[PDB]
């Protein structure tokens, strides 16, 4: 049991162990989920509080990248922050060097290429983070998810975090062809509130977030009223 | 086995930790701050009758104003105290004025934590004693790069004995002949050896004149006697 | 060129000779200088130039030597070895960054035996060489604007059998004809003798 | 990572050598004879299975126009030594403006050899050559082996049936063969060993003569085969 | 990573390194090899391995500069190798560039143990920093300079040089230092110094016969020197004798072998 | 610009101006032009003010370092040495400099002369600057080695008087200080008017 | 570029690579030095006597410049470095400062060496322990020691290298101030044979004397070696 | 293209025993134009008790005085809070003017403020960096008028003032150079510093 | 246990614990308090032969620290030199929620690379700018937390209590009570407070930075 202490050795059946437990961490995170309507695409996130004594918008999980997309981040939270920074980096070359904004299926695979390489080289650890992508550009909207494997896929509806399980039989109940954005931040939010553990976490809010045509293609939070 | 950079369960950098301990194997130091001066002294402890006395001096000179005794690992502390002597230079080129004692601690503590580059700490505590515009000073520098400022300290394998005699006699009010006194009676209490007037070293620097003396055999004896 | 350095073989001896004169455009400072320098017991060089680059080209050429002579048992090294060594460090430096150093020099020794395994033929040599690098052997040569009348006077005059006595008188020759015809005043000389007791100063000359 | 792989071991052995070595001598068989003026090297080239591609399948390779190599052991760590030496034979005509003599070809070979038992986060190839060709002074044969340690030989061989090769070359060989004699003797040496039918298109061969190194095509080597 | 790193440079608990100490036992493996100081020069001479009818020639140009054993350094410097033979040829490269730089600074040439002392200092360097194993190497150096005359040096794998005037290294060198102790004399010729060497061979490989194909053997010897072009050098001056390294062939030795197999059959009779 | 040193029986003297002028402005009459490097040594400046200022306090500061490492004195020959080996090392980068340096050690009173090309001379009298070439004139003609402390400082005094009488770079004060075993002391500072008032008779 | 830390604390405050070092020095030679009025000897074991070595024995005592001498006991290999650094700094000071370098300057140099091999990533220290004595420009002479650690003392007399404690123990008590030239090598020679098998071929010594130095022949020692293998009969 | 401007204009200072007093004019110039008669950026405060005043070209005055002042706080956060002194700024900025001496700055600067004792002190430096303590001093586009009538009615070598006198003669001064020099006008600035604190003033000049 | 001896390796559960053994450095630091109201921060500490805890950042912005000083001393150079910067190139006060995103992202570079060590120290972040007064904490996790209240320190959990239950009524109190219910928080961790044990900071609207002298700190203890 020596091939489980460095993300650079395959064990004999052909895993890479200190990968797969980087994503424990990830299933053991508080719940997210996200929706690809016609119009745009719907992401909110439970936020575990630690403290009754903190101030709103502490912690936040959701984080601009460019004008028209924007990440959610499940798991490690700081781990998450140094992803979104490279998102932006990303972001920003696209225009000033291609004077394009960057297409979402470019910056879900830029993102993925960024996380895979980490699981790669004796010296560093993996990503304890997935993170949920939202964006819409010239290729319309798109929601892709990375893992800490750097694996890549895009979704019409998606669950991560220790409620997954359950929430993902409730979006298959869902209508994607026909939805608006109105009525997704209703649903998502009854999921969320649904799988809430009661006895474990005391204390919890929500947090959701959209770009639409409503909102002119422009990635923001909702306001908080609409809750 | 466990690398440089490691932490323990309780927080502590292990090999920290063990730098403390080589210090409390070292020759005995101390100093007395009086509001007249500020009085270090030291154990010299040599080898055999063969050796030169003159070429083991604890006590140094950083600039005229300033004074040092060491503990723990003799080579080493010279590199620590090239390094005072060149920032105290450094100060006066600059801006043509004395360095502060406080300035001087802090710059000595900042070269004594660039490990993990070094292979390990500097195994080395340093009382740094002077006088600048605030008065006499004694300060005490240790591996960990912290620094802190004392009324009367000791340092090294007798210094929990010199801590019961300073917990009894010492008052913030002595005069320069107390200090003097209390000074050899704790080298005498801790020490092997019988305590002649070429087996210890002391220094004063008074806040009439502000400059560094050390005292010669002759002068040492007259503190012998009046005990 | 404002200082003139003279040197000639004979058979068992090479003397040489410069100029003490150090100078701030037209004004004399002193006319006492020595440069004529011992580089080891049997070798000097005499180099023409301003101070700076004189003195530290014969600095760096006195500490290599030393350096390898301790990593030699302190064997004396031969006077084409040492001449050898200093062709390639101004060659060197014409082609560095900082520039060439600008110094003219004369190398003057005796070589002597090592041991009994050794088959060198022993006597006096000199080398001239100029800043850039060239190097060659001569039986006499000079360096300044003295130099070319010292030169014609050693051509009609010098041979190979002079005496110590006739070979001082010669010297002394060719130094008054120096402060005869050139302007710039080069009043005062200093001269050494190589030989195979070392370097001594001739007092007799000036 | 930059300790050393490769280490010195009670008895004064390097083992990661011998291990290498041990790769080496479970590759398929080589072979080389020197005549009088020339020299040929053969190989086997067994495909798996007939879904494979026989064709593209190299054992042999040309280095430049006088000299040519094949090996035994690990193929993709052979095509390192083949580039290297390629790329030295080609720097040695832009300073000299004439081929590279085969012993100097083979020094420096070697020496990248002794850099991978030494250097820090590497281990050795696992691959020995044998390398053949012609300079001014006259035909080569060459071994080279993973520890860097070459010879010069008459004939030889290398790889999994190597022991009764070189016991059947020693007894059929002459000091006065001509070269065409040699390509019939060096394939008869590898039938014996072969498992299964020898074809044209699952070996492969080449010659230096006339100061030049050639690969046989298929239709060549068919006709040698049709002889023997 | 660093949980697979051997420690090659880290003293271990008495003062040991441990690589240098196992790179010392696979020399004492090797192929012996012999040394032997004479007033005519230095005598070098190896057992070469069993001889296969298999092998081959390089058949290089100049023959006096490379053997299996035996290689030239400069004019004036050969040696002989035991160990690693790969490793070998990498110090024999920088001894060579070494003892020709010097030669293009100065134009004279190193002296030997100058150039000992370089090669020594490359092998201590390996031991000290750098993380990687140690050369498995020793050699047996001869020279000639103007300050010392003839020399003989050894080195070994910790960097260290010593001067003999007979000396072993390899296999069966305790028995060959015995022998060599007892009949070398201050007065040797170089032919009586390569008679005592075929012997001495002779024993440690065990055979009555000396082969003249399992056998090396070279010399630096001093010989007349050649050209004086004072035309074109009107300042060179070169001596009466000038050293050379040289690789005896087999028909330079079938005399001295003769010799050597009398004084064997003479050493049996008295027995 | 004017300044002079030499070497007598008793130490060294020297003595120098007070003016700084670009070569019409007088910009001051009152610049000091011996450095007090530390007790036991002396320098002076000539060319740049602001190089040779600059130069001299880390030179003053390399001394006091090695006092520190070595517990005793540096030597003159090796003081003056570290400031040669400084202007060589920018001899390409433009300085303007002549400095002397000053003192007694252990092998007595020394005096050399530094300039910003790496030039270093040892001899008993100099004199730099652009007034140099008027008092060599006065003091070529006082200078021996058996002057008095008092007869020699007068010496130096009217040598500086008659330089700046007539060049045009120099004027204001005249400054003379005695370098002796015991370090050095400053003797006089007189304005060169009432100099003039004094040896006009 | 190998950048390991292999120098490192242990849990009672112990350095064990400077530790072994100590002990690769303690199996090494002894080596002794004594200071004079006007002289400082050095004196050296060595390996032992052989019928094959060569008679022009290799030094094993160092010049360092014109006035500076240098003995060691550890690994050789590891002293000759250290012998070409300190050959280095002295023509480095020279150079800088035109004065030739002070014997306790010189000591600091090395010292500063070793204790830095002691704690760079990548390296160990080295197995040395040194004598070195000189002469200043004032005639006074000097004698210090420097271990592994980099500590550096001055003495009157030392010794380093095996058996170092006995013979420090018989030095303590013999030694007087202001001994002549014959009467120094007397005491080191006779320091040595605690240790030492015989007195034949295996000790080399050195003298210095202010602007002299002198490697001792085979034909004076013997003089000097049975004059006291007679007094030690005593 | 040349990387160095001249915006014109000057400034002057006089010491007393317990003050010191310090002006600046308002104008800054073009190429043979005025940008603008207000500009505040010659007088530049380090400390309570230390100035620093600049003439040449703006650029890099303004880049010098930010230099300064990053310094000054390094050493407040490495000297327990305290501020440098006057004596001790002075010979900081001479020491970071040598620095360029490759690639000058183009500014004629003084440092003036209380030494110690409490009295008033000005340095003014070359562009270099040699200066020297002094009671009074000036530079700029008018300093060769302002100098010498400063040499004539403070030290009188041919032949103690109030706060509310030695104000009077520098007005008097800026005035004269405003008549005579084309490049200073407008208005000056004036501090006055003392112990208690820093007072100001403003005065008008002719416009022309 | 084979998993807590370098920064770079998960456990089976998916935890890091040389950064949990970091994080517990924090936990054995003297302890340190702050709060704020509408317009002011105040930051309290215990500094009991004088240790300093409390540093200036800026005119605008300080901090307390708890864990290795040699580790705060490092984080407060390096936003020193960030304030600097910012105001060099704009002209006025750097943004309060920048400085805590680079201090974030700072401390997670030293945990995710084996040539790196986690920061041992844990800083509470108060001051003042445009948006009004904030309080951050940040771990050696790398975590940042935007707090009404909070301590941290060597029995915090007493004085967390103590805020849990008026924290509610902070922002219509006045400066002089914000000051004393730091005082009475700080107490409930702890010998009794003096002026010479206990520091008091304070930033806010029309208030730089600044540090209590001993008088005035008197009118409080």
């Amino acid at each position: 049991t020596e091939h489980d202490q460095s993300t650079d050795i395959f064990s004999a059946d052909g895993r890479v162990f200190q990968v797969e437990y980087a994503c424990k961490a990830v299933d053991n995170g508080s719940t997210a989920v996200a929706a690809c309507c016609t119009d745009g695409v719907v992401v909110a996130v439970e936020k575990i509080l630690t403290s009754r004594m903190l101030e709103e918008g502490s912690n936040d999980r959701i984080h601009a990248v460019d004008r028209q997309a924007g990440v959610c981040i499940c798991g490690m939270l700081p781990d998450g922050r140094a992803v979104v920074s490279r998102a932006r980096a990303e972001a920003e070359n696209s225009r000033d060097v291609f004077a394009t904004p960057i297409p979402g299926s470019v910056l879900a695979s830029r993102i993925g290429e960024f996380m895979h390489v980490y699981t790669t080289h004796y010296a560093y650890r993996p990503f304890g983070c997935s993170v949920i992508i939202a964006s819409y550009a010239d290729d319309g909207p798109q929601l892709f998810v990375s893992d800490p494997s750097g694996t890549v896929a895009g979704y019409y509806g998606i669950a991560l975090g220790k409620g997954k399980t359950v929430a993902k039989t409730e979006l298959e109940k869902l209508n994607f062809k026909s939805i608006t954005c109105d009525e997704a931040v209703v649903k998502l939010t009854k999921i969320l509130h649904d799988v809430h553990d009661k006895s474990k976490d005391k204390l919890y809010e929500l947090e959701v977030a959209w770009v639409c045509n409503k909102s002119n293609c422009v990635f923001q939070h909702v306001p908080n009223d609409m809750i | 086995d466990r690398g440089v950079n490691t932490f323990s369960p309780e927080g502590r950098i292990f090999q920290i930790e063990y730098a403390i301990e080589a210090i409390k194997l070292g020759s005995t130091s101390l100093g007395i701050q009086t509001p007249d001066a500020v009085v270090i002294a030291a154990e010299k402890r040599v080898p055999s009758v063969l050796v030169d006395p003159s070429s083991m001096n604890k006590i140094l000179e950083i600039d005229y104003h300033m004074g040092t005794v060491l503990s723990g690992m003799v080579a080493d502390a010279r590199i620590l105290v090239e390094h005072a002597r060149v920032e105290a230079q450094n100060h006066r080129f600059t801006y043509d004025e004395p360095m502060r004692v406080e300035s001087c601690a802090l710059a000595t503590c900042d070269l004594s934590v660039r490990f993990g580059l070094m292979s390990r700490p500097f195994g080395v505590s340093l009382l740094i004693a002077g006088v600048d515009e605030n008065g006499p000073q004694l300060w005490q520098t240790d591996p960990s790069g912290t620094y802190t400022r004392y009324d009367a300290q000791a340092i090294g394998a007798g210094a929990e004995a010199a801590q019961t005699v300073f917990n009894e006699i010492y008052h913030r009010n002595m005069t320069v002949e107390e200090a003097e006194t209390l000074a050899v009676r704790i080298l005498k209490q801790v020490m092997e050896e019988e305590l002649t007037k070429s087996n210890i070293e002391i220094a004063i620097v008074p806040a009439s004149t502000g400059k560094l003396e050390v005292y010669d055999q002759t002068k040492i004896q007259r503190i012998i006697d009046r005990l | 060129m404002s200082e003139t350095t003279i040197a000639f073989r004979c058979n068992g001896f090479v003397l040489v000779a410069a100029a003490g004169l150090n100078a701030f455009y037209y004004i004399k400072i002193m006319d006492t200088e020595d440069k004529v320098t011992q580089l080891d017991s049997h070798k000097v060089v005499a180099c023409a130039g301003e101070n700076g680059p004189r003195v530290n080209f014969v600095e760096y050429i006195k500490c290599n030597m030393a350096l390898k002579r301790m990593r030699e048992h302190g064997r004396v090294i031969r006077t084409s070895a040492a001449a050898s060594f200093m062709r390639n460090a101004l060659a060197g430096a014409l082609r560095s960054r900082d520039g060439a150093y600008l110094v003219n020099c004369l190398l003057a020794g005796y070589d002597v035996a090592a041991s009994s395994d050794d088959d060198i033929a022993t006597g006096p040599h000199l080398y001239y060489m100029d800043y850039l690098g060239t190097m060659q052997e001569v039986p006499y040569g000079c360096h300044g604007y003295g130099a070319s009348f010292v030169i014609a006077m050693l051509d009609r005059l010098w041979r190979p059998d002079l005496t110590a006595q006739e070979a001082v008188d010669l010297m002394q020759k060719c130094c008054d004809e120096v402060k005869k015809r050139v302007v710039i005043s080069n009043d005062k000389f200093i001269c050494k003798a190589v030989t195979e007791n070392g370097v001594e100063i001739v007092n007799t000359v000036s | 990572s930059a300790y050393g792989l490769t280490t010195f071991s009670p008895s004064g052995r390097l083992v990661q050598i011998e291990y290498a070595t041990t790769a080496a001598s479970k590759g398929t068989t080589a072979l080389g004879v020197k005549a009088m003026d020339g020299v040929v090297i053969a190989a086997e080239k067994k495909t798996t299975s007939p879904l494979a591609a026989s064709l593209t399948v190299q054992k042999v390779f040309v280095l430049d126009d006088h000299v040519g190599c094949t090996y035994s052991g690990i193929g993709p760590d052979c095509r390192v030594l083949v580039d290297a030496a390629r790329k030295a034979c080609q720097k040695y005509r832009l300073t000299y403006h004439e081929p590279m003599p085969v012993s100097q070809l083979v020094r420096h070979i070697s020496s990248l050899y002794q850099e991978f038992t030494q250097s820090g986060g590497v281990r050795p190839f696992g691959c020995s050559l044998l390398v053949a060709g012609a300079d001014s002074q006259g035909n080569h044969l060459y071994q080279v082996d993973p520890s860097g340690t070459f010879w010069a030989w008459k004939a030889t061989s290398i790889g999994k049936g190597s022991t009764d090769a070189k016991t059947f070359l020693e007894k059929r060989y002459t000091n006065e063969m001509e070269i065409e004699d040699a390509v019939h003797t060096a394939l008869l040496t590898l039938k014996e060993g072969f498992d299964g039918t020898m074809t044209a298109e699952n070996t492969q061969v080449g010659r230096v003569s006339e100061g030049k190194f050639e690969l046989f095509t298929v239709d060549q080597l068919k006709d040698y085969l049709d002889q023997i | 990573s660093s949980r697979y790193d051997s420690r090659t440079t880290t003293f271990s608990p008495e003062g040991r390194l441990y690589q240098v100490e196992y790179a010392e036992e696979a020399i004492s493996q090797a192929g012996t090899v012999i040394g032997i100081l004479t007033t005519g020069g230095v005598v070098l001479g190896a057992e070469k391995g069993v001889q296969n009818s298999l092998f081959d020639s390089e058949n290089m140009e100049d023959k006096n500069i490379s053997g299996e054993k035996m290689y030239k350094i400069a004019s004036h410097i050969g040696c002989s190798v035991a160990g690693v033979t790969s490793d070998a040829y990498a110090l024999l490269n920088y001894a060579r560039l070494s003892a020709n730089r010097h030669h293009y600074t100065y134009q004279e040439p190193m002296a030997a143990e100058d150039l000992c002392r370089l090669l020594c200092d490359e092998k201590q360097l390996y031991t000290q920093y750098g993380g990687v194993r140690p050369f498995g190497v020793s050699f047996l150096l001869a020279g000639w300079d103007r300050h010392h005359g003839y020399q003989l040096y050894h080195t070994d794998t910790s960097g260290n040089y010593n001067a003999w005037r007979a000396y072993a290294i390899g296999q069966n060198d305790q028995v060959a230092q015995s022998l060599l102790k007892r009949d070398w004399k201050p007065e040797l010729t170089l032919d009586e110094g390569i008679v005592l060497c075929l012997r001495v061979l002779g024993k440690t490989m065990d055979t009555v016969k000396l082969s003249a194909e399992r056998l090396e053997v070279a010399v630096l010897h001093k010989v007349p020197a050649p050209a004086t072009q004072k035309l074109l050098e009107p300042y060179g001056v070169l001596p009466k004798t000038v050293p050379e390294f040289k690789i005896l062939r087999e028909t330079d030795l079938k005399p001295l072998i003769a010799e050597a197999d009398r004084q064997r059959e003479a050493e049996e009779a008295a027995e | 610009t004017t300044t002079l040193g030499f070497h007598f029986d008793g130490g060294i003297i020297l003595a120098v101006d007070s003016r700084a002028s670009s070569g019409q402005y007088i910009s001051s009459q009152t610049v000091m032009k011996v450095l007090e490097i530390n007790e036991y040594l002396l320098g002076t400046m000539a060319g740049g003010a602001a190089d040779c200022q600059y130069w001299e306090r880390v030179l003053g500061m390399e001394c006091r370092l090695w006092e520190l490492r070595n517990n005793c004195r540096i030597s003159v020959a090796a003081a003056s040495k570290i400031l040669a080996n400084i202007t060589y090392s920018y001899r390409n980068y433009g300085l303007s400099m002549g400095t002397m340096v000053a003192g007694w050690d252990q092998f007595g009173p020394s005096l050399y002369y530094v300039d910003d090309k790496g030039t270093r001379v040892k001899h008993e009298l100099f004199s730099v600057g652009s007034g140099s070439i008027y008092a060599y004139g006065v003091l070529d003609q006082g200078y021996r080695k058996n002057l008095t402390v008092e007869e020699a400082c007068e010496l130096a005094r009217r040598s500086i008087f008659h330089a700046t009488y007539r060049d045009g770079a120099s004027g204001g004060i005249v400054t003379v200080y005695h370098v002796h075993q015991g370090g050095w002391t400053q003797i006089s500072r007189d304005d060169q008017t009432k100099l003039y008032d004094r040896y006009v008779l | 570029s190998y950048d390991r830390a292999i120098t490192v604390f242990s849990p009672d405050g112990h350095l064990f690579q400077v530790e072994y070092a100590q002990e690769a020095v303690r199996k090494g030679l002894c080596a002794v030095g004594v200071r004079g009025k006007d002289s400082i000897i050095f004196a050296v074991e060595k390996k032992s006597v052989q019928k094959l070595q060569d008679s022009r024995t290799i030094r094993k005592i160092y010049k360092l410049d014109e006035h500076i001498y240098l003995a060691f006991a550890g690994l050789s290999a590891d002293a000759r470095v250290l012998v070409n650094h300190a050959q280095l700094e002295c023509q480095r000071f020279r150079l800088n400062y035109e004065d030739a370098v002070d014997v306790d300057l010189l000591v600091r140099y090395v010292a500063k060496v070793q204790q830095k091999s002691t704690q760079s990533s990548g390296s160990r220290p080295y197995g040395v322990s040194t004598i070195i004595g000189g002469f200043n420009e004032n005639g006074q002479p000097h004698l210090w020691k420097t271990d592994p650690s980099g500590m550096s003392s001055a003495w009157r007399a030392v010794a380093i290298g095996r058996n170092d404690k006995t013979v420090l123990e018989f030095m303590e008590k013999s030694y007087q101030e202001n001994m002549t030239r014959d009467q120094c090598v007397h005491f080191a020679i006779k320091a040595l044979l605690e240790a030492v098998e015989s007195g034949s071929k295996n000790i080399e010594l050195v003298v210095l004397e202010n602007k002299k130095a002198l490697y001792m022949g085979d034909d004076e020692l013997r003089k000097f070696v049975v004059e006291v293998e007679k007094e030690r009969e005593e | 293209w040349s990387p160095y401007a001249d915006n014109g204009g000057t400034i002057a200072a006089i010491a007393g025993k317990n003050y010191v007093i310090l002006g600046g004019d308002t104008r800054l110039n073009g190429d043979f134009c005025i940008h603008t008669r207000d500009d505040r950026t010659k007088l530049f405060q380090l400390t309570e008790h230390t100035f620093l005043a600049s003439t040449g070209m703006q650029a890099d005055r303004l880049q010098l005085q930010q230099m300064l002042k990053y310094r000054i706080q390094w050493y407040q956060y490495n000297n327990g809070g305290k501020l440098p002194s006057t004596k001790a700024i002075a010979k900081l900025t001479s020491t970071m003017l040598y620095q360029r001496r490759f690639f000058p700055y183009y500014t004629f600067n003084m440092v003036v403020g209380l030494d110690e004792k409490g009295a008033g002190v000005c340095y003014s430096y070359d562009p270099v960096g040699s200066t020297e303590p002094f009671r009074y001093g000036t530079s700029g586009s008018a300093s060769s008028f302002v100098e010498p009538l400063m040499d004539c009615l403070l030290t009188r070598q041919h032949m103690e003032l109030s706060m509310t006198e030695t104000l009077e003669m520098l007005k008097n001064a800026f005035t004269g150079a405003a008549e005579r020099d084309i490049f200073t006008g407008d208005a000056v600035c004036f501090h006055i510093i003392t112990a208690d604190g820093i007072r100001s003033e403003l005065f008008e000049l002719r416009n022309d | 246990n084979q998993y807590d001896t370098n920064t770079t390796t998960w456990s089976p559960t998916g935890r890091l614990f040389q950064v949990e053994y970091a994080n517990e450095a924090v936990n054995n630091g003297s302890a340190a308090v702050g709060t704020k109201n509408k317009d002011f921060v105040v930051l309290t500490a215990l500094k009991r032969s004088y240790q300093e805890k409390v540093f200036k950042l800026d005119d605008h912005v300080g901090m307390a620290i708890a864990g290795l000083v040699a580790d705060g001393r490092m984080l407060a150079r390096f936003v020193r030199t960030e304030c600097m910067n910012y105001r060099y190139m704009h002209d006025s006060d750097n943004p309060l929620p920048l400085i805590a995103e680079i201090v974030g992202e700072k401390y997670q570079r030293h945990i995710q690379f084996a040539g790196k060590r986690p920061f041992g120290v844990g800083l509470l972040i108060a001051g003042y700018d445009s948006t009004g007064p904030h309080l951050y904490h940040t771990v050696p996790s790398g975590d940042v937390f935007d707090f009404k209240a909070t301590a941290m320190g060597l029995r915090s959990q007493a004085a967390r209590t103590y805020l849990e239950k008026h924290f509610e009524s902070f922002p219509d109190c006045g400066l002089d009570e914000l000051i004393m219910h730091a005082l009475k928080a700080l107490a409930a961790a702890t010998a009794e407070l003096n002026i010479k044990n206990t520091t008091i900071a304070i930033v806010g609207k029309g208030t730089p930075f600044m540090v209590l002298t001993e008088e005035a700190a008197r009118k409080y203890l």
